[PDB]
């Protein structure tokens, strides 16, 4: 059936440029207008604008022209989207869809954009453990601080993950320019320190697999 | 519901279509059918394939929606 | 431009009864109205387009009506995998334009949350830096509130906060709030505290420990 | 005529359906469509495509046709 | 089985004008009826199925009715593409059957038939062979009968006979007859006769030629 | 889009056997019916049997029991039709067909099947010209006897095909299992024997080409 494939993932330095793309298969775009769309968790969907393949057309949402160029190839069935000059104001999701019509019956699963001046950064973990006023409850909580990195993302679990149940591993942050995460783990007063719990940070951007054991103190 | 029919589009007319003929619009989109089409239906209940990319098709469709 | 806006950007209901989206737009579109359906990691799923057109794959419990400016999206016997955002599109006129979205949470139970506070790792402090993490885990409603106080006073400056979604399993939410400041700083004051203001109580949790004793 | 569009059938039912449930049946035998079918019409105009070589669709058409 | 019959197996038309050919089946057939089209060097051709379902790449000109055992195709303002052979078949139940087919051939004047006689060729008698050939052409109507005389005495064996189909052009219709016999019979007779007995006339022509002279 | 080829042409000695193929392409016969049917001149058209590809499942004509077998192969897309024990009562065209609900809307081109003892035999061109009673109208007929020959067929033309009004050229008949045919031509008495009037024979079975001058006399 129809799919389309988006580049995923792109990290650009602000006032550059960048083109993403968008193959499909199970359709031929020249039947077709492609359309892109953006989406920021703030301010939500955003129509850009759609290329008839067929002609080469476009239409743009004038909030766009001008940082926005979007052009497309009926050989290799595949769309494209030119953005110009990034800002900071431009990082989001871009989707891009198909719709004659005007409504989009199907979508690519999104590429995400990242406007930074940031370069590969290994993470440092630090672990978390409670003070000595801390250790009188009936389960404990131990936490992990995985700061410093770049780019996305940090896959982390506990004990090579045969410690999942009250697992929270919160979502990244941007702290001037590198990213910063959490990740806390919930067990119970008899199992730590008697038991190990360690926690396992993987950043394959930098290669790097990290393992930090919580020890009290 | 998952063995319905689908009706498709094959060809489309070349020659425009006066809305005065026009009764009714259906949007084709099923990635069963070769591509997205538009069936007209007109005054006496014939079905004609258009293709959604045309001026006029897309002057009648929002004629027909505006209409009653 | 058309403005599509609705009625609520959140909805907490149970699993089985019947929930209902409601969409306004700026100017009539004809029945030219679309209504979308996206989940946390992934693009819009079109559930809905001419108002009324439900698409194949999708059941038969969701179903949309209206007319003129006025167009609601209806799913009767709620499931979990339901749960999710709900967008309305126009495409009667370019540009076209989503509504602000309406996201679905799955009520229960009040709960407090579980505030734990840690001070920053040694491995930390040999770099200069200084973070104080801080879990406010399984609580519910969602809206929480976080104040972070050195010695006594309230800093808003080096603090980073994020939540996670609802908890398939659990229906309930969780935060996590990190103070960040050089070692310099940190070895300055004495007292650290964090505090969580939330439905549950009049009085806020508070969670905090001295640099100086262990 | 020539830009008309053609219904298909793209599956094809695995559960008989009674004949008190038939109103009417179509023969789809267009070369643009993928292969041969029949399209029952339930009393409540619901459209189902069936297997032509199946026995009981073929006794349902034997019952519609000798119908009234 | 069911025996389908058709009204008549030929009809003369004129261009333009409505043909109406009629089946009629052995046993009610639940419109379960099909019509087919057949010219002289191909397989028929499906006009229409079901009684009344019009095959897509078919005139609008033909139409099919009818029902219970008896069904009508019609052809409006008849095109000389038209002229054909047609022959109804019954789909109810195996085994399945068809009409014994209509001829439709074009209407036009009368016209006597041309009619030549040749004696062997030289370079067959050398064979051993004795072919008296004769040509009866451009005739209408089809209907003709030639007679072969010897010396005066009408003969039967080893005669073969051909007709061709009617001509596109003058919509007349032509014959051979070919009289055959051992070289030896050829020459123990003299007088060799061809007679044509045609519509055109109540004497039937005559064509004739002696052996012994040239 | 759909059709059917077929043998087109078979000669075998009666009280054989004989195996008609017809391929199809634009369609897959497993979705389907094929039903074969035999035409007669005197007879018309007979519907044999059929036979489900998906299955191998066929039903007969009970007239047909023990004397035509139907057989398919759904990978070369092609059904077979056997006749055993063949009769002159057997020689007809063959067509083939699909058709799931029982009538026919796809066909074959037709294979002739004579059924003869015959072989390939050169034909023998006579030529036919009036005698001396005969030349006194205005149009003069000449014409050519083609006998003795098998198997069909012989085109023939007058003057290499630049003499083609007034052309009358008969069907084939069977003579004792030796075909026989006759072409007749008229010009007008001016043109003959003035100019020269030929016939042009050919029957490439046998890889034969004849050329006829009619002479009088």
């Amino acid at each position: 059936e129809v799919q389309l494939q988006q580049s995923g993932a792109e990290l650009v330095k602000a006032g550059a440029s960048v083109k993403l793309s968008c193959p499909a298969s199970g359709l031929n775009i020249k039947d077709t207008y492609m359309h892109w769309v953006k989406q920021r968790p703030e301010q939500g969907l955003e129509w850009i604008g759609r290329i008839d393949p067929a002609n080469g057309n476009t239409k743009f949402d004038p909030k766009f022209q001008g940082k926005a160029t979007i052009t497309a190839d009926t050989s290799s069935n595949t769309a494209y989207l030119q953005l110009s000059s990034l800002t900071s104001e431009d990082t989001a999701v871009y989707y891009c869809a198909r719709g004659v019509f005007g409504f989009f019956d199907y979508w690519g699963q999104g590429t995400t954009l990242t406007v930074s001046s940031a370069k590969t950064t290994a993470p440092s973990v630090y672990p978390l453990a409670p003070v000595c006023g801390d250790t009188t409850g009936s389960s404990v909580t131990l936490g992990c601080l995985v700061k410093g990195y770049f780019p996305e993302p940090v896959t982390l679990t506990w004990n090579s993950g045969s410690l999942s149940s009250g697992v929270h591993t919160f979502p990244a942050v941007l702290q001037s320019d590198l990213y910063t995460l959490s990740s806390s783990v919930t067990v119970t007063s008899s199992t730590w320190p008697s038991q190990s719990i360690t926690c396992n940070v993987a950043h394959p951007a930098s290669s790097t697999k990290v393992d930090k054991k919580i020890v009290p103190r | 519901a998952i063995n319905a029919p689908v009706t498709c589009c094959y060809n489309f007319t070349n020659r425009k279509i006066s809305v005065q003929r026009l009764a009714s619009y259906r949007r084709i989109t099923s990635s069963k059918c070769p591509k997205e089409a538009v069936i007209f239906k007109t005054i006496v209940a014939k079905e004609i394939c258009a293709d959604p990319k045309q001026k006029w098709v897309q002057d009648s469709m929002d004629h027909l929606d505006k209409q009653t | 431009d058309i403005q599509m806006t609705q009625s609520s950007s959140s909805f907490s209901v149970s699993l089985g009864d019947r929930v209902t989206i409601t969409c306004k737009a700026t100017e009539d579109i004809y029945n030219r109205l679309a209504w979308y359906q996206q989940k946390p990691g992934s693009a819009p799923r079109l559930l809905i387009s001419g108002a009324t057109s439900l698409e194949t794959g999708v059941p038969s419990r969701f179903s949309g009506s209206g007319s003129g400016k006025d167009y609601t999206l209806s799913i009767t016997s709620l499931q979990t995998e339901d749960v999710a955002t709900y967008y309305c599109q126009q495409f009667w006129s370019a540009p076209y334009t989503f509504g602000g979205g309406t996201k679905l949470e799955i009520k229960r139970a009040d709960a407090a949350p579980t505030v734990s506070i840690f001070p920053p790792s040694s491995e930390q402090l040999t770099s200069g830096g200084a973070s104080v993490v801080c879990f406010l885990n399984n609580f519910y409603p969602k809206d929480i509130n976080v104040k972070w106080k050195i010695d006594g006073s309230e800093r808003q400056n080096g603090v980073l906060n994020s939540w996670t979604d609802q908890d398939s399993k659990d229906s309930t939410y969780s935060m996590s709030s990190t103070l960040t400041l050089t070692k310099d700083e940190y070895e300055r004051h004495n007292s650290y505290t964090c505090e969580a203001t939330h439905k549950t109580s009049t009085s806020p949790i508070v969670k905090s420990f001295n640099r100086n004793e262990c």
